[PDB]
């Protein structure tokens, strides 16, 4: 048997990396986590260091606050029983207000008010985590390509919770906080639209999240099948091509007669993988504003 | 015809069948045995879904459709213009498929290189045979299959899946669902992250993989490193598929009602089966 | 309606971005070629992008492609046949001289350097305070290739620094000299280390570094592309 590069056979181990200096504060950074041998057979050994900063406390502060607002709201579900917790842990759900307090945070607390609370504490976590992938990559000197990644998905969840919700009038249309109520808020938006399937941007995302996958699996498996001569030293290959991206081009050229570089693959990579959440926003936000059924749209042709 | 750096690559040898006989190219398409073998297996598929769509009487690319046998016929033959088209079609695309990772090995072996491609590309090949193949003979008839036709394919997803309530309650779906979104999620910070460092702020030098470790453990306080991110997309993508074969082969075999009392299991355990309150109670 | 207006802006704003993203693909290996090096005639409907630089790091240059490409080296093969398209024999040793899956690229004659412009790639020794952390160190065994006969002894693990990895095994071989193996095209066992790749008598044939305590980008590639060719080439003498 060849060995196939999967697992590592020999890990190795040298001081603790505390990483590239550059604009980073310094001061900001927590020291060396633990050293997981367990990991090390896949990928890396070392956890952290890891970078606290002002907004990092807060965007985790306000996430946990969020996850917290949502637990408290299931204990209350359980009648403070640990018992009922654990067996119904996947059944409860905090709901947003009824359409009739339409977007208006006069809700009481039991009955959407809560829901506010947890959405706002949401929404400063995920975009004061968006600017952390911002300032994270600038204090490096790193091109903002994280950021706009990461600005796709927020695309996706802001239509869902936030904008499709104002544009519809009311709080009611967001979706809830719940293992298996966000199914079935998600089961029943199609139904209510006419089928997701007539919907050309849902069909694209499909393609897209469907894409992502062949893509990765073409990607991953290609750099794995030319590591042996160094081809996951992707930045190195791109300024300095070797027989590892030539071999890569070149299965793909005989293959299906077209190919990557070492750095129009991550191109590639990149758009695949944000056209997902892009296509998959705008289908959802025109949903209910602009079209009731996408079945019936689609006899229109439009 | 060649990438500047191609021809010294272009040696003989690496088939699996045939030596010399098609060890060519044709442009940039290399052919080799498994190369005529696709091409006769296309090209029958194609013809024969070509002479469907003339006894179905359209050539709208939206209206073609090839439907399997219907219940009845079982696992046997069934007449040509009801459901052994499809069946023969079915054929072709499988030669084909297989024809196409076997071409994809003989490539790898001119080339000196793994065979991971050919062997992830195994893992669709067995999700198509899985959906065409290995659940309908353990359900006993073709007609269980998917039709070939691009809105019909989609109405039996939507009425294979309402057969058994909201799919979302088939446990094997829910973790199919989570390595694709995973994946996606895994691509989109890969080709960010290398982007990220190849084309850093104006006027600055190339970032390094340093840099890329550095980046994302100031995130998140981990970075699982360059060869780690190529081993997490290939097993992320390739569990995403392992579980969707798994959550349908299961599916109309050993469960066959409705997926959401699957998980009155949990919830019917003696110990809490009983007290009062919550959801459930 | 919206909506098509929508999906039709869509399905425009596609086809640019799949040009824009195979025109970003052909920064290297075009303009394309015919077998004997000159441009061929077809170079097909996507145009060359206009050119982009990268500034490399520790004052070693920058890069411009779309650039002037060539081998920058000679390749020992010559055609089997009188039309486009077939196989191209190798002229005298393809292991020895580079071509097939022996192939190498002529990159840079230096070595990759880390974000602190040290050497990336050191030989353990070297490397404070570098270790063994899991698994069975190769480092004492005996290396067995194909042909099921010693060909030498590892005597040191070539790591990666910043990414505390191990990529070469350092193998002395019966006359003193080391080579370097590639981590990935061995199995380290419990009595031995195992190379698929090559039988023995050709382990003395690959490529050797320059400096003992280093290895460029260049000497990678030839030693990388030398073991991953005994494959093909070594098959004869190879053994169920
Ligand atoms: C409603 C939708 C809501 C939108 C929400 C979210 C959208 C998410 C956007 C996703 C961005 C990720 C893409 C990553 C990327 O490559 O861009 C990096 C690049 C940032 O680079 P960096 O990382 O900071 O620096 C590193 C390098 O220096 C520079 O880095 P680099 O070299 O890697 O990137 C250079 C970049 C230059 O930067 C850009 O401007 C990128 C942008 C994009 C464009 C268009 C977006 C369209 C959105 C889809 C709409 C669908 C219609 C419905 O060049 C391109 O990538 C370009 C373009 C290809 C698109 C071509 C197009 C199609 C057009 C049309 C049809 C015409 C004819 C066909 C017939 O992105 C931008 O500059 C755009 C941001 C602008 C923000 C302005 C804020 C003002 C305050
Ligand atoms: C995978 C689980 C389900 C599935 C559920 C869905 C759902 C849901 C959707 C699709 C949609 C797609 N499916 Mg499907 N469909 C499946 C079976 C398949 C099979 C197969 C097994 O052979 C094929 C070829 C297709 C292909 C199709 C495409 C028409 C469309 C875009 C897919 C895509 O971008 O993928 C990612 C891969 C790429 C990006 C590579 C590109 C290759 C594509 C474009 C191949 C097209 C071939 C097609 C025209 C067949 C013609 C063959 C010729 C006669 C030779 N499906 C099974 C039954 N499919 C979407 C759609 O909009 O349909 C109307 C959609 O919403
Ligand atoms: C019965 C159900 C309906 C249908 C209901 C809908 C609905 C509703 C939606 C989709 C959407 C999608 N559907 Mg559908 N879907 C159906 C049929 C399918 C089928 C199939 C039948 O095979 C497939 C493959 C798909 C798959 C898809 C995806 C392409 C798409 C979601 C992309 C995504 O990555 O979202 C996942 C990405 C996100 C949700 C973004 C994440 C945002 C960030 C900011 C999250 C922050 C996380 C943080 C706060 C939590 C921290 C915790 C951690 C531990 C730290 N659908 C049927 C017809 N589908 C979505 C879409 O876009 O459609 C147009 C959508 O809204
Ligand atoms: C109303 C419908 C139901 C539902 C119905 C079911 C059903 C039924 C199925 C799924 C399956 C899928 N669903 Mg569902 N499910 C729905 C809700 C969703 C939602 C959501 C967000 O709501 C999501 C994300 C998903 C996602 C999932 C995936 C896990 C899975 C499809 C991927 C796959 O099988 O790939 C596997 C990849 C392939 C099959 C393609 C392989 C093709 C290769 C080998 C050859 C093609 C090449 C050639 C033809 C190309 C042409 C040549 C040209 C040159 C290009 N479902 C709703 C609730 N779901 C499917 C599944 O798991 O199947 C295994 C499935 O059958
Ligand atoms: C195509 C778009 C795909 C995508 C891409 C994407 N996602 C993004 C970004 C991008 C590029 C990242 O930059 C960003 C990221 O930082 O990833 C590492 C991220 C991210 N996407 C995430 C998840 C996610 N993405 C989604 C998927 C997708 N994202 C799409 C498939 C989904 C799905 C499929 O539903 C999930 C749930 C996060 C890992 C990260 C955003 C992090 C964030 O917004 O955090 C805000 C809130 C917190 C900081 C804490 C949350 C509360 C926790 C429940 C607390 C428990 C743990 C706690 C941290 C313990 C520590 C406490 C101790 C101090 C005591
Ligand atoms: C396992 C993880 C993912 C994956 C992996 C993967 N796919 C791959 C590869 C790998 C590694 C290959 O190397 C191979 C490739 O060459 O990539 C370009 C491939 C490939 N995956 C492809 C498609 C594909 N993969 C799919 C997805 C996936 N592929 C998974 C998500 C999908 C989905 C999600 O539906 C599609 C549609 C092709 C681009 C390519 C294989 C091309 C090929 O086999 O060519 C030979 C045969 C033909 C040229 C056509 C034959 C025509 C038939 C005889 C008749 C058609 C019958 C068909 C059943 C009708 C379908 C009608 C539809 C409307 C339903
Ligand atoms: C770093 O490395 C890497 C590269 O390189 C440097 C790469 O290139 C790639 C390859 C990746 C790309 C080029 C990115 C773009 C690709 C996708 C988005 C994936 C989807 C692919 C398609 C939509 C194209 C599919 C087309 C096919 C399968 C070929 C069609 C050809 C025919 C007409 C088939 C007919 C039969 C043939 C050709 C058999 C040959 C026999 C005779 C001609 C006789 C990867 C993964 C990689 O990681
Ligand atoms: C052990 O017990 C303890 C106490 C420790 C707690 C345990 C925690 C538990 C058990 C809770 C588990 C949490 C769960 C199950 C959460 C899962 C929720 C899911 C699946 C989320 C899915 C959808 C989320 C979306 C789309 C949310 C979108 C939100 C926005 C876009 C924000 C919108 C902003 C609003 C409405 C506020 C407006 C405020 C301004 C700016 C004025
Ligand atoms: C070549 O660079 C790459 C690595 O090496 C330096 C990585 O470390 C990572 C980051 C790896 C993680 C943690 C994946 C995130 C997905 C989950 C499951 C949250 C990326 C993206 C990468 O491209
Ligand atoms: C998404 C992956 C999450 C990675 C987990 C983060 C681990 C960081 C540990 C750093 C803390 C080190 N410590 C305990 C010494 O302070
Ligand atoms: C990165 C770009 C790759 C392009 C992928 C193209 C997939 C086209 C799939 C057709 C979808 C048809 N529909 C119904 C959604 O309109
Ligand atoms: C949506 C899939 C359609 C298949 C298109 C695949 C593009 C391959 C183009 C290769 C053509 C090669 N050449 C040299 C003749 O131009
Ligand atoms: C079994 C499916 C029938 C195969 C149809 C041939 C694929 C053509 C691609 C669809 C293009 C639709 N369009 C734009 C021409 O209308
Ligand atoms: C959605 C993926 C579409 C990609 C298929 C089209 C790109 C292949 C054509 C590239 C031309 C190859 N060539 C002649 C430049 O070598
Ligand atoms: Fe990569």
């Amino acid at each position: 048997a060849e060995y196939q590069n999967i697992f590592s056979q020999v890990q190795v181990r040298g001081p603790a990396d505390l990483g590239m200096t550059e604009d980073v504060n310094l001061a900001n950074r927590s020291g060396v986590g633990p050293f997981s041998t367990l990991l090390g057979w896949f990928g890396n050994a070392q956890l952290g260091p890891i970078y606290l900063g002002s907004l990092g406390v807060l965007s985790l502060f306000s996430g946990l606050m969020w996850f917290f607002t949502i637990g408290i709201w299931f204990w209350y579900q359980a009648g403070w029983n640990p018992a009922v917790f654990l067996r119904d842990l996947f059944f409860f759900s905090l709901e947003p207000p009824a359409p009739e307090y339409g977007l208006s945070f006069a809700a009481p607390l039991k009955e959407g008010g809560l829901w506010l609370i947890a959405s706002f504490f949401m929404f400063v976590a995920v975009w004061s985590w968006w600017g952390r992938t911002y300032l994270r990559a600038q204090a490096l000197g790193m091109g903002k390509h994280t950021a706009w990644a990461f600005l796709s998905a927020i695309w996706l969840w802001m239509v869902l919770g936030f904008i499709r919700p104002i544009l519809m009038g009311s709080w009611s249309e967001a979706v809830p906080y719940g293992i298996f109520s966000h199914l079935d808020w998600t089961n029943n938006f199609s139904l209510v639209h006419g089928n997701l399937f007539y919907n050309p941007f849902h069909g694209l995302s499909i393609a897209f999240l469907y894409g992502s996958a062949l893509l990765f699996a073409m990607h991953g498996a290609t750099i794995l099948a030319v590591s042996r001569f160094g081809g996951e030293r992707e930045l190195e290959q791109i300024a300095d091509r070797g027989t590892a991206a030539e071999r890569a081009a070149l299965f793909w050229r005989w293959t299906m007669g077209f190919n990557a570089t070492m750095e129009g693959i991550h191109r590639w990579a990149i758009w695949m993988a944000v056209l997902v959440t892009l296509t998959g926003g705008i289908g959802i936000l025109l949903s209910g504003t602009v079209v009731d059924n996408w079945y019936v749209w689609g006899q229109n042709h439009g | 015809a060649l990438l500047s750096f191609e021809r010294k690559y272009r040696v003989p040898g690496g088939t699996l069948v045939g030596g010399n006989l098609f060890d060519f190219w044709v442009g940039p398409f290399y052919v080799g045995f498994f190369g005529v073998a696709t091409f006769f297996f296309a090209a029958l598929g194609i013809i024969l879904i070509a002479w469907s769509a003339v006894l179905q009487g359209t050539w709208n690319p939206q209206l073609i459709s090839v439907y399997p046998p219907a219940l009845e016929y079982g696992l046997g033959g069934a007449p040509l213009a009801k459901g052994g088209l499809w069946q023969i079609i079915t054929i072709c695309a499988t030669g084909a498929f297989v024809s196409w990772a076997l071409r994809e090995v003989e490539i790898c072996r001119k080339l000196g290189i793994g065979y991971h491609i050919p062997f992830a590309f195994a893992f669709a090949i067995l999700a198509y045979l899985t959906l065409v193949l290995f659940r309908p003979v353990m359900m006993g008839a073709w007609g269980y299959a998917f039709p070939y036709g691009i809105w019909t394919h989609l109405d039996w997803v939507s009425n294979t899946g309402y057969t058994y309530g909201n799919f979302h309650y088939n446990p094997a779906h829910m973790i199919a669902i989570s390595f694709f979104f995973t994946n996606a999620l895994a691509l989109a910070l890969h080709g960010a992250l290398v982007l990220s460092a190849a084309n850093p702020e104006k006027g600055k030098e190339m970032r390094t993989p340093d840099h890329e470790d550095t980046f994302f453990r100031d995130l998140v306080g981990y970075s699982i490193g360059t060869l780690g991110i190529h081993r997490l997309g290939l097993l992320l993508s390739l569990s995403a598929v392992f579980f969707s074969a798994l959550c349908m082969i299961i599916t109309g075999t050993i469960w066959f009602d409705q997926w959401v009392d699957w998980w009155q299991w949990w919830v019917k355990l003696p110990w809490w089966a009983n007290i009062p309150g919550g959801i459930n109670g | 309606d919206l909506a098509s207006l929508a999906i039709y802006s869509f399905w425009i704003f596609l086809a640019g971005l799949i040009y824009y993203l195979q025109t970003e693909n052909m920064r290297e290996g075009y303009p394309l070629e015919n077998e004997d090096g000159t441009p061929a005639a077809n170079q097909g409907p996507f145009p060359l992008p206009k050119p982009k630089t990268f500034i490399l790091p520790h004052g070693r240059g920058t890069l411009t492609v779309p650039g002037p490409e060539s081998e920058d080296r000679p390749i020992a093969l010559a055609r089997t046949a009188v039309s486009e398209g077939f196989p191209h024999a190798p002229t005298g040793d393809p292991m020895k001289d580079g071509v097939g899956p022996a192939s190498w690229v002529a990159r840079r004659d230096l070595p990759e350097l880390d974000g602190h412009g040290h050497n990336k790639i050191k030989p353990m020794k070297a490397a404070a305070g570098f270790h063994v952390s899991a698994g069975k160190n190769p480092i004492g065994l005996p290396v067995r290739g194909c042909d099921l006969e010693i060909a030498g002894k590892v005597v040191d693990i070539w790591v990666d620094i910043p990414e505390q990895m191990a990529r070469f095994l350092e193998v002395e071989l019966k006359d003193g000299s080391t080579r370097l193996l590639p981590m990935q095209m061995v199995k380290v066992q419990s009595n031995r280390v195992h190379v698929n790749a090559l039988s023995s008598d050709l382990f003395a044939g690959i490529p050797t570094i320059k400096s003992p305590t280093e290895v460029t980008l260049l000497e990678e590639d030839k030693i990388c592309g030398y073991v991953a060719g005994g494959l093909m080439y070594a098959a004869p003498k190879r053994k169920s």
